[PDB]
């Protein structure tokens, strides 16, 4: 609640920090962070319920003014400050503070990683291109469909080098080139796209992981999505 | 003039133009623009048909007999438009160009009906209705590509007990014989339960009711209750003595237990206390005919008029044992009471949603086998089949109706080249093939969806039963003629 | 008369050009070296974002092609939470090699039936090519590099070495390592339009709104004791005016 | 600035970046305006002999990393 | 090679046959003719469809 001008020059002396309208989310999280439980009455206070916090220092702003509980023991908790010049700066930093918090989640839950840079999409579409070429169990007529699946897996890694202006087709026939290498010998060597070189590079070096969630559920999610954009023979307009 | 009789059959294949690609198992998904910006994605035939605005009156008029045969049985909806539909194309010619009388056309309609039937009834084949793994196949019609694929196994057992406990034979020649004489209606009505798991669900027999009961100390094991239905509750119609007077007429038999449609105040618990009956308030109207039937308590209007003849027999168990943190209330015992209750039992309210739509349209199909003990070859195959015979009779004829006749064969086949459009395979090439094959091959060699191949039907066996390929041909041709019946339109109120 | 059964395949022509028009949106969005674009829609706020999702959802889009698209990015994002660029641009690209082979007789049916070969296929390579990662506190240095993956895509890379500590610290100092679970609604987001965003720092505890205002209040207290305190500390009136 | 209507948003964005002058250091908003009005210029021929903003973009991080330090 | 492959699919399109049946049959035959350790030539047969 508010305080009264009274309490301003007592408070001074005895330099005891106080602290008005406070939000009623805010202090339901301070349990956890300081360990102290709310006190209805003072009469009923006791020398446990006191907590224990860090170091407290206030940032000095006409506007407005901040109070920083940090620096504490086992504090359960985290708070992201966004800062920003311009109003877009704001929206672009928070969605991109939100898009990597996700990122991260799928991490701990999900033990399996996958690397990116199109290191997964360039090895998919060609493993499936040679797997029904020797097996040949499906049909005759259904492989013409599957090579347009593994054609268009690879438009991920040219669309990263075509907006920088790169070659397509250069940097795929590179690619191509190192996996041939790698089939003959036993040994196991990922390859990817190196955007600012142009040429090849090793995705557990340059460290670009991708969730292994969010790409399982790309391919699948997909599919169903492309498909039904093909069912429909008629648009169909009624209703009106 | 003869601009109705025109716009009569382009409305009728308005209607099936949606629905081209929409029969089969194969049916591909259809987007519905809708003016406030919205889209329906769903492949259901008979479901964007209610959401379509047509113009030419003759195409609501196909609207009102789709819904008819939906309500009836779950398929076969978009069947009976495509094959009446295609029946108008090959007579378009005959009516205007070749000046053939409607009526002669209707006629001859008629008279193809009564061979069509007759067709279906040779090519059928005996089933056994006692047979629980046979009816295994054929409800999975109604039950694969759907979440109930999982538990298909546990799903057939709920459908079977209620159709075999409320079915009678009755046989005989003097009051006419139904067949095995099945009610889905009152009988066979679901009530989903919340809570408990759909592997150890079971089909009960009885009354089901989810009231607790209104007293916070009562016995929870009753040996043998007895029923007592009423219609007036207890309450004031001297105001403590007239509620007391009301259940002193009904202790009379001393009943162990008391079931009130309407509410109970609190002055008529007290009263039933010291009586050892229990009280049981909130009770539906639509229920209480059913209670009757599973007990026997004749219901009365007037408490005073109650007779001594109800009886409490037949009661399994009183147990009020909380599942699914509910009390519920289990009257099914180890005999058939002339009904039963399915009881589906599941994770969570959007698992029982789903199946109880499909357990009705399964126990539909179920029953679709019960009434007529014969199936018929699928994926087009009794579609060509007839049509072969078509043209055999076609030549013993001799008459103007010959004419119209023969075109009810190149109608009879537009079924099964719809499954080939949705195969991807020649369509001329597999149906000349085809129609050579069910002369020496006894019917046998339907086509198959899944390769694209005309196979026979004897290794995958699928069928399906005759009730509904007599209902698809009947409803077809009574479309079809009563599109031709109205020769003129005409507006204002 | 007139017995036809038209040649179909009009239509969705238009609807794969319709697919490669929002392809094109979402093409050069995708990847930490593409273009940064800007849609405001009535809202009078300078709005720049590279996520599928939300610039689906600041356009009012009539073609209905587009429809079960935006419908694809929700999905993803309430379960998967990324890749929403990435799954249009494989939708709208499989549409142009699957729209040559409509003129050939390709059955569109056989289309989709060749998807779920491919996918089931797709499912073996997947498992072997996966990489198991420890559970082990230590992969805090590995963290690091998986962090900038998603960072670098929404800024000009410049931004990513200040948010790199500040989202890597954040997850491992609120979470303690067991198997639990993860809540991200107990991070709070405070949003200040004052400071640049290069000076942005992390904060482990709770920032507050409105504080107390005193000249002789002191700039640090070290080690000092949260007492919460609900009863009024201000002089209180009734409720009618006196 | 703030008593003219802005109507393409392109311009508003130079708007914003202006009054970023004003409220921290008061002075220098007609060198902020102008100079970034020059960048433009002189990257319209970049982008038309075929050079990508890709790479423009990050030409002017490593050349403002420069300037700074020479300050 | 896709450019050449346009003669077999037209003579079949005349026809009437599925020009994508017509081209599995002969890429899986000129398959087993390999192995099998032999030479035999196989052409379009515009009647049958084989």
């Amino acid at each position: 609640k508010g305080i009264d001008p009274m309490s301003l020059d007592v408070f001074a002396k005895h330099n005891i920090l106080a602290l008005r309208r406070a939000k009623r989310r805010n202090m339901e999280r301070l349990q956890l962070v300081t360990g102290g439980e709310a006190q209805n009455s003072v009469e009923d206070l006791s020398p446990q319920i006191l907590g224990f916090s860090g170091l407290v220092y206030q940032e000095t702003i006409g506007e407005e003014k901040f109070t920083y509980v940090t620096e504490n023991t086992d504090p359960k908790s985290c708070t992201i400050l966004i800062k920003g010049s311009t109003h877009y700066a704001l929206a672009q930093t928070k969605d991109a503070v939100r898009d990597g918090l996700r990122a991260v989640a799928n991490v701990l839950k999900d033990k399996n990683i996958i690397p990116g840079a199109g290191a997964f999409y360039i090895a998919l579409s060609r493993y499936l291109r040679s797997a029904n070429m020797n097996k040949l169990g499906a049909k005759g007529k259904t492989k013409t469909g599957i090579e347009a699946f593994a054609e268009a897996l690879l438009v991920i890694p040219k669309t990263l080098v075509k907006n920088s202006g790169f070659d397509p087709l250069d940097v795929l026939a590179m690619v191509e080139d190192e996996l041939d290498d790698a089939q003959d010998s036993d040994e196991t060597r990922y390859v990817g796209v190196d955007l600012n070189i142009g040429d090849s590079c090793d995705p557990t070096i340059e460290g670009i992981w991708d969730s292994y969630r969010v790409l399982r559920n790309a391919i699948t999610g997909a599919t169903g999505i492309a498909s039904n954009l093909l069912l429909c023979d008629e648009l169909l307009r009624a209703g009106r | 003039g003869r601009q109705a009789q025109i716009s009569n059959i382009t409305a009728a294949k308005a209607v099936a133009d949606v629905i081209r690609t929409c029969l089969g198992p194969k049916a591909m998904l259809k987007m519905l623009l809708d003016p406030m910006g919205g889209l329906v994605l769903t492949n259901d035939g008979h479901a964007i048909l209610r959401e379509i605005d047509v113009a030419h009156p003759a195409a609501k008029s196909m609207l009102e007999l789709s819904r008819t045969q939906d309500e009836e049985v779950g398929d076969g909806t978009t069947t009976v438009i495509i094959l009446a539909g295609e029946i108008l194309a090959q007579c378009a010619p005959y009516l205007i160009e070749k000046n053939i009388h409607p009526v002669i056309i209707i006629q001859a309609l008629k008279k193809a009906l009564t061979d069509a039937l007759e067709v279906i009834k040779q090519v059928s084949k005996p089933v056994d209705v006692e047979n629980d793994a046979a009816m295994k196949k054929l409800i999975q019609a109604s039950i694969g590509t759907k979440y109930v694929i999982h538990w298909s196994e546990k799903m057939c057992e709920l459908a079977l007990d209620a159709v075999k406990t409320v079915r009678k034979d009755l046989g005989q020649t003097v009051e006419g014989e139904p067949n095995f004489e099945i009610d889905i209606k009152r009988y066979v009505r679901v009530e989903k339960i919340p809570g408990g798991d759909v592997l150890d669900s079971r089909v009960l027999k009885g009354v089901l009711l989810n009231k607790d009961v209104v007293h916070p100390k009562m016995s929870r094991h009753i040996e043998n209750p007895r029923v007592v239905l009423l219609d007036c509750p207890l309450e004031y119609k001297i105001e403590e003595e007239q509620v007391q007077l009301m259940c002193e007429q009904i202790l009379a038999v001393r009943p162990t237990l008391v079931i009130t449609e309407k509410g109970v105040s609190d002055l008529a618990q007290h009263y039933l206390l010291k009586g050892g009956c229990s009280v049981l308030r909130r009770v539906k109207k639509s229920d209480n005919n059913r209670i009757a039937r599973v007990t026997g308590a004749t219901i009365v209007n007037r408490v005073e008029d109650l007779k001594e003849s109800d009886v409490g027999t037949n009661c399994g168990l009183f147990k009020v044992e909380m599942i699914g943190d509910e009390y519920f209330s289990f009257l099914d015992n180890c005999k058939e009471p002339k009904a039963c209750t399915i009881m589906l039992r599941g994770g969570s309210k959007d698992i029982l949603n789903e199946i109880d739509r499909n357990l009705q349209d399964a126990m539909a199909v179920a029953r679709n086998v019960m009434l007529s003990p014969s199936l018929s070859p699928g994926g087009g195959a009794t579609e060509m089949a007839v049509s072969v015979k078509l043209a055999e009779k076609a030549k013993q004829l001799e008459g103007i109706q010959q004419w119209p006749y023969q075109a009810v064969a190149d109608a009879m086949e537009c079924i099964p080249r719809t499954l080939i459009q949705n195969a991807g395979g020649d369509p001329i090439r597999l149906l000349s093939q085809l129609r050579a094959k069910h002369a020496q091959g006894n019917f046998t060699t339907g086509i198959d969806g899944d390769k694209g191949k005309i196979v026979d039907m004897v290794s995958y066996g699928i069928w399906e039963p005759e009730v509904i390929k007599q209902q698809s041909v009947k409803t077809a041709i009574e479309s079809a003629c009563l599109l031709l019946r109205v020769d003129d339109i005409v507006s204002g109120v | 008369p007139k017995a036809e059964s038209l040649r179909r395949d009009a239509a969705l022509k238009v609807n794969v050009t319709s697919a490669e028009g929002l392809q094109s949106v979402l093409e050069t969005n995708l990847g930490p070296k593409g273009t940064l674009k800007m849609l405001v829609d009535g809202a009078g706020n300078i709005k720049l974002t590279k996520d599928g999702k939300v610039l689906l959802t600041e356009m009012q889009i009539q073609s209905p092609t587009a429809v079960l698209i935006a419908r694809a990015a929700a999905a993803q994002d309430e379960i998967t939470g990324d890749g929403t660029t990435t799954v249009v641009c494989l939708v709208g690209e499989l549409l142009r090699q699957a729209h040559r082979f409509i003129q050939e007789g390709v059955h569109p049916r056989i289309i989709t039936d060749g998807f779920e070969i491919a996918r089931k296929e797709s499912m073996k390579f997947l498992d072997e090519f996966k990489i198991s990662k420890t559970n082990l506190s230590n992969d805090r240095e590995f963290l690091l590099q998986v962090a900038r993956s998603s960072l670098l895509t929404k800024v000009d890379a410049d931004l990513t070495e200040v948010l790199t500590p500040i989202v890597t610290d954040a997850v491992l100092s609120v979470y303690d390592a067991q198997a639990d679970n993860l809540d991200l609604h107990m991070v709070e987001i405070m949003q200040m339009q004052h400071l640049s965003p290069k000076d942005t720092t992390f904060i482990k505890g709770l920032v507050l709104d409105h504080g107390g205002r005193h000249p002789d209040m002191p700039t640090r207290v070290k080690n000092a004791y949260v007492l919460i305190l609900n009863v009024s500390l201000e002089y209180e009136k009734t409720e009618v005016n006196s | 600035l703030r008593e003219l209507d802005i109507v393409h948003p392109a311009v508003k964005v130079l708007v914003m970046a202006t009054e970023q002058q004003k409220i921290d250091m008061g002075d220098g908003t007609n060198l902020v305006m102008i100079l970034a009005g020059e960048l433009l210029n002189v990257s319209e021929k970049l982008i038309s002999m075929g050079l990508s903003a890709v790479e423009i973009i990050q030409g002017y991080n490593m050349a403002r990393k420069f300037t700074l330090k020479e300050l």
